């Protein structure tokens, strides 16, 4: 079944960096959604 | 007329130093001047 080999390694090569625990959304997006509730 | 047997070894001897980039705190960032 599962081959564990996706073509999504194109980013972890250098475009991303492993083991960093990056946040999922930009802080600008958070505050934008914040002020948009008022 | 005599063709040498090209063996498949490649020597190197080139220490990097050692890794020291995993101790520091890691924070991914965005457009500069945070």
């Amino acid at each position: 079944p599962a081959p564990s080999a996706n073509p999504a390694k194109i980013f972890i090569r250098r475009f991303f960096s492993a083991g960093v625990a990056k946040n999922v959304v930009s802080y600008s997006n958070v505050m934008a959604a914040q002020r948009a509730m008022e | 007329f005599f063709t040498p047997q090209v063996l498949a070894l490649e020597v190197d001897c080139n220490i990097e130093c050692a890794s020291l980039l995993d101790l520091y705190g890691q924070i991914e960032v965005s457009r500069s001047t945070f």
